Order: C-alpha cells, then structure tokens, then sequence
C-alpha cells in the first residue's frame, strides 16, 4: 500500500 | 516553497511532510525541488512552444 | 557487457573498475549502465536515427 499523490490535469 | 513561512506547499510539500509516499504526477524537474526531494530520470520531454 | 566474461569495456569499464573519477562524455543513459554506475539528469536529448 503506497500513497501516490497526483493532480487532475488533462 | 513559500517565501514568508519557508514551507513547501503542493504535491512536493505533501511528499516532504510524509503524507504521500510517491508522486507519479506531471511535475517539472527544477533545482529547488531537487534540493528537497529526489526525482527519477524524466519520463516526458516538454518545452515552451 | 562483454560476451560471458561480464566485464564492462570502454568508458563505462573505466568508471566501474576505478580508472576514472567522472565521465563528462556522450554516454547514453541506459538501464544496464544505470545498474552499475550513476547518471545525472540528461544534459542533452537525442534519438536513434
Ligand atoms: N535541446 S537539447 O537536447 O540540447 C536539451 C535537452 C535537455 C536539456 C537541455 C537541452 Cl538544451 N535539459 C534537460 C534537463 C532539465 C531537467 C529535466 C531534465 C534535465 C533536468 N534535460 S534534456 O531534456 O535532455
């Protein structure tokens, strides 16, 4: 279980 | 990085503060980010157009 | 990598076996090279042509 942070950019 | 309070905010600030383990995201590699977190070799080549 | 003697030749071999402190050179960042030595971020971009 790894937390993958990301942003919503198309 | 904030000028007034010297704290990182954003996905990088989340990575420094331990909330997030990795950032597989469209994040540009720069010098100030490289000082505080470690990047892989870049996966996408982009430029001003 | 040499054929079954597992010896790096060339500039990479000079890095692995202690001959050279650094390789400021047109050396391609490849996976098999990455396992043995260290690469900085790519100073130039290219393609097989
Ligand atoms: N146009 S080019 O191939 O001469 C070229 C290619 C590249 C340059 C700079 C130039 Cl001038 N810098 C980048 C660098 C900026 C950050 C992202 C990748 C490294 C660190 N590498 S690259 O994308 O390989």
């Amino acid at each position: 279980t790894v937390v993958v942070t990301t942003i919503l950019e198309s | 990085r904030d000028a007034d309070t010297k704290i990182w905010n954003g996905m990088v600030g989340e990575l420094v503060y331990g909330k997030a383990d990795i950032a597989i995201a469209p994040l540009t590699i720069t010098l100030v980010r490289e000082e505080v977190i470690d990047f892989s070799k870049p996966f996408m080549s982009l430029g001003i157009s």
